[PDB]
RNA sequence: GGACCUGGCGGUGCUUCAUAUCCCUCUAGAGGAGCCUGUUCUGUAAUCGAUAAACCCCGAUCAACCUCACCACCUCUUGCUCAGCCUAUAUACCGCCAUCUAACCCUGAUGAAGGCUACAAAGUACGUUAGGUCAAGGUGUAGCCCAUGAGGUGGCAAGAAAUGGGCUACAUUUUCUACCCCAGAAAACUACGAUAGCCCUUAUGAAACUUAAGGGUCGAAGGUGGAUUUAGC
C-alpha cells in the first residue's frame, strides 16, 4: 500500500509542482506514436517489392497471430505429472496428452519466413525497444552508452533503435543470429535494402555466435523477443547468464506480453538477481530499474500476467492502414545499487478515467498490487491531477 | 515423457427457428393491432408482455408450453399448456384469481383456458 | 369414473348380482374382468359375499387359476 | 419504478410539455401573425421564454418503454431494435414474420 | 405507468400471490 | 380421467358441444 | 362452470362443490387485492367506460362532524361509525 | 537362420488430365483537386469504449437545448424506487464470437490373411488466451454512499498533417430553354464547374451565422489523375 487517503503526499524534488505544471511531472513515462526511420521503412518495401500480393497478407496474419498465442515448450517433469493424472483416471493417455498440451516447433527461418517475420514483425518490434530504451533515456538522460548488443538480432531493430536514440555516442553494435538468411535481410536493410551500399549507421559487426572473451563487457546488452525461441529452459538459463555477466550496465530483455512472455522474463529478472557465481568476474549486484520498483517476486505472477503497450504508425503496406499498437512485457536489470529509496509506484494496465474519480492499477515499492480510486477529496488536489493525467507505464511520484 | 514423444428435448415452438414462424410455427398471440391500418400496436403489444411475466410468475412451474393470447372485440383469451403436478383445488384458485386481477387490470372480461398435459410435449431432442 | 371405487355396499350389490346366475361365455368373460377390477380396487386400500363371489365368476370364465390364487385369500381372512 | 434516472426525467418532460401545452399554443399563436402589432408579439416572445424550460416540446425523447434506450426506438412499437427483435423472433408479435 | 407495475408485483409478491 | 370424446354418438347435435367461439379442446373435439 | 380439461373435470358432487368454492375464494382473494390497493386499478382504458370494472371505495370521505357525513355512513353501512356519529 | 503375410512410408519424384478458388488474360470504371463525414495524433478545462493482430459512414434508420454518460463553478442530501451509482470486475463466472493447437457368410488344407468381373466368377448386411463484448445476452462480487449520487446554468477549440468513405467537378455523347427525344441558342475564359466562401429570405423550434430549402453575391482550384484500386458472372 504506496497509496494512503490523506497520509502520502506527493513527492516533490526540483520543485516540479512548483515550477512546472502538472502534465509535465517527472513521472510521465508516454511515447508518441512511434514511427519509424524513412531509411528502415523505405528499405522494408523496397525488400518486400519482389512479393506483396494477396497471399503476403495472409501469411503475414498468420505468423504474427501464432507468435501470439505460442505457449512455452513444455519441460517434461510437468509433462510426466500429467501424465500420472492421466492414467490415474483411467497409448489412450498420450492421445489425451496430445490434446491439452500445446505443441511447440522450433521455427526454421529461411529466406521466405525471414521476409514474412520482417514485414510483420520490424514495426513491432522497434516500437516496443523504443519505449524499453526511452525508460533508461527518460530516467537518466547523463547516461551515454558506448556498446551495444543484440541477442536475436533478427531485423536489426534494437539497432535502429540505439541509433535513433544514442547515435552520438554508440559505437559498437554487434549483432547474433544463428539464421544466415536472417543476417543478409539485417545487413540489406542497413544499406538500404540493396545488396550493394553504404551501411546508414556505422560501427555495426554480424556474428552468428556470441562473443568468447570473458573480460569484454558491453554497456547494453539487448534481447527481444528472442528468448522465448530457445527449445528448453536449460537453453534460456545459461543464455541470460551469459547476457548478465557481459553486461556492463543495462540488460533490456523483451517479450510478447502474454502470460508466456510474462513468465520467460521473470523467471530471467530471478536468475539475475539471485546471483550463483561464486566469484563472477564482476562483484557489483544487479537490482531492477524497469518496470518493477522492488525486487521481490511479482505479485502478478500467480494467475495474472503485467504488460505494457507502445502506439506506433505501421509501415506503409497493402494491409497496413491505421495505427497499431504492440503490447508487449519489458525488464530492465542494472549493475550496481538503487539510486536512491524513493522508488515510485508502476501502472501496469490502462488507466481509466471517471468522473471525478480515477482507476490506476499500482505495484507498489512493499511488493502488492494496489487498485486505487483516487480522488481529489480524499487524496489531494495535485495527486489527483497527476493520477489524472498518468497512464499505462507511468510513475506515480507519492512519498511516505 | 520426452516432448517428441507427446507429438435435451425441446417442444415444437423450441425446435423450430425464428425464421419458421410463417411457414411451419405460428403466432403466439393475436390481435389486429399490426394490420394495414390500425391502432394501438404498442398497447397490445405491453399488455402482452405483462400477461406472460404475469402468468408466469402465478403458475411457476406449470406452463408446460407458451401462453397463447387471443383477441376477440373487447375479450382476452389466455389459453395455456400445464402440467398435471399441482392439485386441481389450486389449479382453480388461481385461474379465478388470475381472471378477476387480470379484467380488473385491463378494464376487459379476461378469460382462461387451461389445457393440462401429462409431461412437456418433446418433439425431438436438439 | 363418479368417485365410487371405494364403496362397499355397491360393490357388493354389483358382485352379488354378477353371481346370482349362470350366463352365456361372453357376459361370463366380462364379469370376470369387471370382479379382476374389483379386486384391484380392493387391493388398491373383505366381506365373504365379495370374496366368494368374486371367485365363482373367475370360476364360471374359465379363469381357474386366479380362483384358485382366491383360495389363499379366503384363507387369510378367515 | 422506472427504468433509470434518464426515462424518470423525461417521463418529468412529458407531464409538464401536456399542462403548459394550451397556454404554449396560445401565446405561441400570438406571435405567428403578421397581423398583430409588432409590441405585442415582442412580449410574447418574453413570455413563451420565461416557461419553464423542460415544458417546450423539443426536449422529449423517444426512449423504449422497456429498456430506455435512446436510438434505434421503432415509433409504432416504442421498442428499440434490441427487444423488438426478441420478441418478433419468438412470435410473440402478432402479424410479424421474417421477409424471405 | 412502471409504478403501477413495478408496485404491483412488490405487493403480489409480499401476500405470496407471485414469484 | 379418460377424455369424454369416447362418449360422444355418431349421430348427436354437434353445435351443442360448440355452440360459441372456443380455443380447441382435444378431449372434446 | 367447471373445464372441460380431464384432469379437471369434477368427478364427484363433492369434489364439483370444492371446485367452485375454491374458484370463490380466488375471485374474493383478488376482490380484497383490488378494494385494498386503488391506486393500481384506477387508470381506466377502456372506451365505453365500465364502471363493473373500477375499484370500490368503502371509506367514508367526509371527515368533518355534519349529517352528511352521518348520512354517508349510513350508505356505506358502517354501523359502528353512525351510531359513534350521532 | 529359411519361406511367406499385412503393410505403413509419419516419403519422394514424374505423366496425363476432371483442375473449380487462387492465378494469368480480358471488359468498364474511379483514383490527381474542392468539400463533408468518421477516425489518428496534436491542442484543449473537455465523452467514451475498439486490450496483440484481421471488421469507423461503428454503436447513431441522425449531436442547437434535451440527446449527453465529457469540463467550469454553483446547489440538494436517507434521496422516482427506499435508495442510487453509463463506478470497477466477463483480469469473477455464464452467453456469445475470436487467436492458437457391428453381425453374418465364404476362401486360403480352418497360417499371418483375403473376399471383384453385369454377356458378373462370394459376398450380404475439446483445450487455450493478463482476448473482445455488461447498447444486460445474463448472474454475482468489490468499492462511493451530505458523493464514484442528484440538480442547475454555461463551455467542449480546430490547425499541422494521415487515412478511409461519400459527394461534386474538371465538359461538347456538354450547358440553358421549349419538349419529353425531327427544335432554337450558348460555347473554353464575362466557356463549364463548387453540396467552396459571404449576404438575404422561408420552414421548425422557446432559442437557427450555428439545422435545412431557396435567392443573391461569387465563377476558386479543377483541366483528366502513374504506381494502384473498384466491380464483372
Ligand atoms: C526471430 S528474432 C526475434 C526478433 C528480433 N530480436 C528483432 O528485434 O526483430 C530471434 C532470433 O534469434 C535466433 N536464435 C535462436 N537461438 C539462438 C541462440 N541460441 N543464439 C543466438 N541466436 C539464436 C534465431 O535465428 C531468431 O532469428
Ligand atoms: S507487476 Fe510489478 S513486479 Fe510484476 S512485472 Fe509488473 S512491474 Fe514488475
Ligand atoms: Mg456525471
Amino acid at each position: 500500500a504506496a497509496l494512503v487517503p490523506g497520509v502520502t503526499q506527493v513527492d516533490n524534488k526540483s520543485g516540479f509542482l512548483q515550477k512546472r505544471p502538472h502534465r509535465q511531472h517527472p513521472g510521465i513515462l508516454k511515447l508518441p506514436h512511434v514511427r519509424l526511420p524513412q531509411a528502415l521503412a523505405n528499405g522494408a518495401q523496397l525488400l518486400l517489392l519482389g512479393s506483396a500480393g494477396p497471399t503476403m497478407e495472409n501469411q503475414v496474419q498468420t505468423l504474427t497471430s501464432y507468435l501470439w498465442s505460442r505457449h512455452l515448450p513444455v519441460e517434461p517433469e510437468e509433462l510426466q505429472r500429467r501424465a500420472r493424472h492421466l492414467e490415474k483416471k483411467f497409448g489412450a493417455v498420450l492421445h489425451a496428452l496430445r490434446k491439452t498440451t500445446y505443441h511447440w516447433q522450433e521455427l526454421s527461418y529461411t529466406e521466405g519466413l525471414s521476409l514474412v517475420y520482417m514485414a510483420a514483425r520490424l514495426d513491432g518490434g522497434f516500437a516496443a525497444v523504443s519505449r524499453a530504451f526511452h525508460e533508461i533515456r527518460a530516467r537518466n538522460p547523463a547516461f551515454q552508452p558506448q556498446t551495444l548488443m543484440d541477442f536475436g538480432s533478427g531485423t536489426g531493430s534494437v539497432t535502429w533503435a540505439a541509433h535513433s536514440i544514442w547515435g552520438q555516442s554508440l559505437r559498437e553494435y554487434m549483432c547474433v543470429d544463428r539464421s544466415a538468411a536472417m543476417l543478409v535481410l539485417a545487413e540489406k536493410l542497413l544499406k538500404g535494402g540493396s545488396e550493394s551500399g553504404e551501411p546508414y549507421i556505422p560501427g555495426v559487426f554480424f556474428r552468428q555466435f556470441l562473443p568468447v572473451s570473458p573480460k569484454v563487457q558491453f554497456d547494453v546488452v539487448v534481447s527481444a523477443f528472442s528468448l522465448s525461441e530457445l527449445p528448453s529452459k536449460a537453453d534460456r538459463t545459461e543464455v541470460v547468464q551469459t547476457l548478465w555477466r557481459k553486461t556492463g550496465h543495462f540488460l533490456v530483455l523483451v517479450e510478447n506480453g502474454t502470460k508466456a512472455g510474462h513468465s520467460l522474463l521473470m523467471d530471467a529478472r530471478d536468475l539475475v538477481l539471485k546471483g550463483k557465481e561464486k566469484s563472477p568476474l564482476d562483484p557489483r549486484p544487479g537490482f531492477v530499474f524497469a518496470p518493477c520498483p522492488h525486487e521481490l517476486p511479482c505479485p502478478q505472477l500467480t494467475n495474472l500476467a503485467c504488460s505494457f503497450s507502445q502506439a506506433y504508425h505501421p509501415i506503409p503496406f497493402s494491409w497496413n492502414k491505421k495505427p497499431k499498437e504492440e503490447k508487449f512485457s519489458m525488464v530492465i536489470l542494472a549493475r550496481g545499487s538503487p539510486e536512491e529509496a524513493h522508488r515510485w509506484p508502476r501502472i501496469t494496465q490502462p488507466v481509466l478515467k471517471r468522473p471525478r474519480h480515477v482507476h490506476c492499477h499500482l505495484c507498489c515499492p512493499d511488493g502488492h498490487m494496489q487498485h486505487a480510486v483516487l480522488t481529489a477529496r480524499r487524496h489531494g488536489r495535485d495527486l489527483y491531477r497527476c493520477a489524472r493525467v498518468s497512464s499505462w507505464g507511468d510513475l506515480l511520484p507519492v512519498l511516505t | 515423457r520426452e516432448l517428441p514423444c507427446a507429438w435435451k428435448p425441446v417442444t415444437y415452438e423450441e425446435a423450430h427457428a425464428p425464421h419458421y414462424i410463417a411457414h411451419r410455427k405460428g403466432w403466439l398471440s393475436l390481435h389486429t393491432g399490426n394490420l394495414d391500418g390500425e391502432d394501438h400496436a404498442a398497447e397490445r403489444t405491453v399488455e402482452d408482455v405483462f400477461l406472460r411475466k404475469f402468468m408466469w410468475g402465478t403458475f411457476p412451474g406449470c406452463l408446460a408450453d407458451q401462453l397463447v393470447l387471443k383477441r376477440r372485440g373487447n375479450q382476452l383469451e389466455i389459453c395455456a399448456v400445464v402440467l398435471r403436478q399441482l392439485s386441481p383445488h389450486k389449479y382453480y384458485f388461481l385461474v379465478g384469481y388470475s381472471e378477476t386481477l387480470l379484467s380488473y387490470f385491463y378494464k376487459c372480461p379476461v378469460r382462461l383456458h387451461l389445457q393440462t398435459v401429462p409431461s412437456k410435449v418433446v418433439y425431438k431432442y436438439l | 369414473e363418479y368417485g365410487h371405487t371405494f364403496r362397499s355396499d355397491l360393490r357388493e350389490e354389483i358382485l352379488m348380482l354378477m353371481a346370482r346366475d349362470k350366463h352365456p361365455p361372453e357376459l361370463q368373460v366380462a364379469f370376470a374382468d369387471c370382479a379382476a377390477d374389483i379386486k384391484s380396487a380392493y387391493e388398491s386400500q373383505w366381506p365373504a359375499t365379495s370374496l366368494n363371489c368374486i371367485a365363482i365368476l373367475f370360476l364360471r370364465a374359465g379363469r381357474t387359476q386366479e380362483a384358485w390364487k382366491m383360495l389363499g385369500l379366503f384363507r387369510k381372512h378367515n | 419504478h422506472y427504468v433509470d434516472w434518464r426515462m424518470w426525467r423525461d417521463v418529468k418532460r412529458r407531464k409538464m410539455a401536456y399542462e403548459y401545452a394550451d397556454e404554449r399554443l396560445r401565446i405561441n399563436s400570438l406571435r405567428k401573425n403578421t397581423i398583430l402589432p409588432k409590441i405585442l408579439q415582442d412580449v410574447a416572445d418574453e413570455e413563451i421564454a420565461a416557461l419553464p424550460r423542460d415544458s417546450c416540446p423539443v426536449r422529449i425523447r423517444n426512449r423504449c418503454v422497456m429498456t430506455s434506450r435512446p436510438r434505434g426506438v421503432k415509433r409504432r412499437w416504442r421498442l428499440s431494435r434490441i427487444v423488438f427483435r426478441h420478441l418478433a423472433d419468438h412470435g410473440q408479435l402478432s402479424g410479424i414474420q421474417r421477409a424471405t | 405507468n412502471h409504478h403501477t407495475y413495478a408496485e404491483l408485483m412488490q405487493t403480489l409478491r409480499f401476500l405470496g400471490l407471485y414469484r | 380421467l379418460p377424455p369424454r370424446t369416447e362418449k360422444m354418438a355418431v349421430d348427436q347435435d354437434w353445435p351443442s358441444v360448440y355452440p360459441v367461439a372456443a380455443p380447441f379442446k382435444p378431449s372434446a373435439v | 362452470v367447471f373445464q372441460d380439461d380431464p384432469y379437471l373435470m369434477p368427478a364427484s358432487s363433492l369434489e364439483s362443490r370444492s371446485f367452485l368454492l375454491a374458484k370463490k375464494s380466488g375471485e374474493n382473494v383478488a376482490k380484497f387485492i383490488i378494494n385494498s390497493y386503488p391506486k393500481y386499478f384506477q387508470k381506466d382504458i377502456a372506451e365505453p367506460h365500465i364502471p363493473c370494472l373500477m375499484p370500490e371505495y368503502f371509506e367514508p370521505q367526509i371527515k368533518d362532524i355534519s349529517e352528511a357525513a352521518l348520512k354517508e355512513r349510513i350508505e356505506l353501512r358502517k354501523v359502528k361509525a353512525s351510531v359513534d356519529m350521532f
